[PDB]
């Protein structure tokens, strides 16, 4: 009736939280900035003044 | 100057002292009787002839 429960589990990476802990990389890439081409690729519509 | 985690931690340590007490309590036994527990009433202990 008596017990001593150990509650001993997952102590690991994929446990511990990191699970792909990547210290060099591409960091915060940059967007490039947009143009009429990708807009228009997009299937919008065009008026004057290119808006 | 503790932060809480550490606090956590003898948190955890006091209530596995708490359960042990409280294990002592409910397992000390002498002739099957739960004689540190919460039901155990006063004993006798006949001594003499002429009860």
């Amino acid at each position: 009736g008596e017990t001593i429960t150990l509650n001993l589990s997952e102590i690991s990476v994929k446990t511990l939280g990191l699970d792909g802990f990547n210290v060099n990389g591409k960091g915060v890439t940059q967007n490039r900035s947009a143009t009429v081409t990708d807009v228009i690729a997009q299937g919008g519509t065009l008026q004057g003044d290119g808006t | 100057s503790y932060s809480q985690e550490q606090l956590d931690s003898v948190q955890g340590e006091i209530n596995q002292r708490l359960a042990d007490i409280d294990r002592i309590s409910e397992q000390t036994d002498f002739n099957g009787v739960k004689v540190l527990s919460d039901s155990a009433k006063p004993l006798t202990l006949q001594v003499g002839a002429n009860d």
